[PDB]
């Protein structure tokens, strides 16, 4: 397949200049070339798009930039070349901002972004590359989504065999929960052409967990990485689907497969949290800091920043630093997704050291109202509530310390912890758990019983009369 | 009152959280894809070509047997039926 050669009219003269793709020279001197020749602006677009599928962006760059000043516009198409050649432009600034992690460096190229997006909607407007090019600006920033969606409606509505536009309605509808339109605009937008890059067919794997189509998500991951194994996305997704089975050698594994995917693109902050975890229980615990500072800082999105910095902060509970933990754990919890509760559990903790009682149990409620049976928050929350002055706590308080119980039978304290709340009302029922205690404490313990729960059995046989045992 | 420890609590230790969570997939709402307008190739309709196989099980629609005939229970028995020839 030939690539072709680009040909030039030249000024005042029938012959035209021919140049193949494959030994097309340096683009400094096309510039010359085409200047002193003034040509037409689409062959300038023609050697545009030629340099950027090179894969060189400064050529490409450079040309268009000297081009919009000196093109020669005395043809009848000469609206629809500059409107290209302008967008072009303005739509690569985008791309670059988006492409970028520091979000001055974002601001400073779309500065001159606004500026020629502002420029091409003075000529012409209606022109669907114009239209795509306009929503694809406006969804960058992320305040003007909205418009995106209703610039990709209508464009859509122009062609429904449209990839662009239907692979930006099926983003937004990504964007906005709306996870039937999106499935099926996606489809349809993959049914339009075959040919596009890995990287579109990577939203559908995705979106195949976000339908809980596990096994459907590995067919559409193993696809993803026979096609293309430079996908970093599709490798992330595999490694957490493996996380997920819950399976040492899955775990092991999927840690190696992070850490490939890691060397590929460090700069990924997802990948590093799934192998920090793990890096947790190697005891490499300030391994565990970078990778997870690395993390939290290299992501600008809230909800990245729930795992990270939850990892951190634990790794921090490990270190007794209960201040800094205390400080990431809110952290955590601050930018937190409804399926992660454990910085709610390490932030009641660290309330907890504090004295924060009160602030702690609210940690700890939430966990509960998320997640209703775990056993260490129940023993937990049963114990914070039981040393609670209002009386309607203390029944929840007895509800907790009574299913904890139930659930173990032998759990001295939370034996006693319920007794003590018993006492108010309830002579028998303490006396009774009272009893229970002292019966681990001299089976299994093997320990004669404190004074003060042996003062506490006598006072309530006082309360009911037996003398003689109190 | 009881002398309970003031951080029984505080100390880290192995929960029933711990291996009980769940990991979960974040990453930007566009999805590591962007509309690539700079190439006209990608704008290019081809609806001649065949569709890959994995596209066209997509597509199908998705809508939201007992065993016990075929077991064995060597005392039951069967059924003939008239026949034209009997001995």
């Amino acid at each position: 397949m030939s690539r072709g050669s680009i040909e030039i009219p030249l000024r005042d003269t029938d012959e035209v200049i021919e140049l193949d793709f494959d030994q097309l020279p340096e683009g400094d001197e096309v510039i010359s070339i085409l200047k002193q020749e003034h040509t037409q602006l689409h062959i300038w677009i023609a050697l545009a798009l030629e340099y950027y599928k090179q894969g060189k962006t400064e050529e490409f760059v450079k040309l268009l930039e000297a081009a919009r000043i000196d093109g020669n516009l005395d043809y009848r198409d000469h609206e629809k070349d500059q409107m290209t050649c302008l967008d072009t432009l303005a739509a690569y600034y985008v791309q670059q901002a988006r492409k970028e992690k520091n979000k001055d460096n974002k601001k400073d190229l779309i500065t001159q972004a606004t500026l020629l997006y502002t420029m091409a909607d003075k000529i012409i407007m209606y022109d669907q590359n114009h239209l795509l090019g306009r929503a694809c600006f406006c969804l960058l920033e992320g305040d003007k989504m909205d418009q995106a969606d209703a610039q990709f409606h209508f464009v859509l509505n122009q062609s429904p065999n449209n990839i662009p536009a239907l692979l930006g309605k099926a983003c937004i509808s990504f964007n906005k929960k709306d996870y039937r339109g999106a499935l099926a605009y996606y489809k349809k937008a993959l049914r339009t052409n075959p040919g596009c890059p890995a990287e579109v067919r990577l939203g559908m794997g995705h979106c195949f967990v976000k339908l809980n189509k596990l096994e459907k998500a590995r067919l559409a991951f193993s696809r993803a990485l026979e096609l293309n194994s430079k996908c970093v996305g599709a490798l992330v997704g595999l490694a957490v689907l493996e996380l997920n089975n819950k399976e040492a050698d899955s775990i092991k594994n999927g840690v190696q497969l992070l850490s490939r995917a890691y060397t590929i693109d460090p700069s990924n902050p997802m990948v590093l949290n799934h192998l920090a975890n793990h890096f947790f229980f190697k005891k490499d615990y300030s391994k565990v800091q970078h990778l997870a500072l690395h993390a939290f800082h290299n992501t600008e999105v809230e909800a990245m920043q729930a795992e990270s910095c939850y990892q951190l902060a634990r790794s921090f509970h490990v270190q007794e630093d209960y201040d800094q933990a205390f400080q990431y754990y809110y952290q955590a919890t601050q930018f937190a997704s409804s399926s992660f509760v454990l910085p709610f559990f390490g932030l009641g903790q660290m309330y907890i050291y504090r004295g924060d009682k009160e602030n702690a149990s609210q940690c700890f409620e939430k966990v509960l109202k998320a997640y209703p049976n775990n056993y260490e928050t129940m023993k937990i929350l049963g114990s914070l509530y039981a040393a609670s002055e209002d009386q309607e706590k203390r029944d929840i308080a007895k509800g907790h310390l009574k299913k904890v119980t139930e659930q173990y039978p032998d759990d001295v304290e939370a034996w006693i912890e319920l007794a003590q709340i018993l006492e108010q009302t309830d002579i028998q029922g303490a006396l009774s758990a009272y009893g229970t205690a002292t019966r681990i404490l001299q089976e299994k313990v093997q320990a004669d019983v404190p004074p003060e729960i042996l003062n506490n059995v006598g006072a309530l046989h006082f309360r009911l009369g037996n003398l003689g045992e109190a | 009152t009881y002398p309970f420890d003031q951080n029984r609590f505080v100390q880290y230790k192995a929960t029933s959280l711990e291996k009980q969570h769940k990991h979960d997939l974040l990453t930007e709402p566009d999805l590591g894809v962007t509309i690539d307008l700079i190439n006209p190739d990608t704008y290019r309709i081809d609806p001649n070509v065949l569709l890959d196989p994995a596209d066209e099980k997509l597509l199908e629609e998705e809508i939201q047997r007992s065993q016990q005939h075929a077991k064995v229970v060597p005392w039951m028995r069967k059924t003939e039926y008239i026949s034209t020839e009997f001995n």
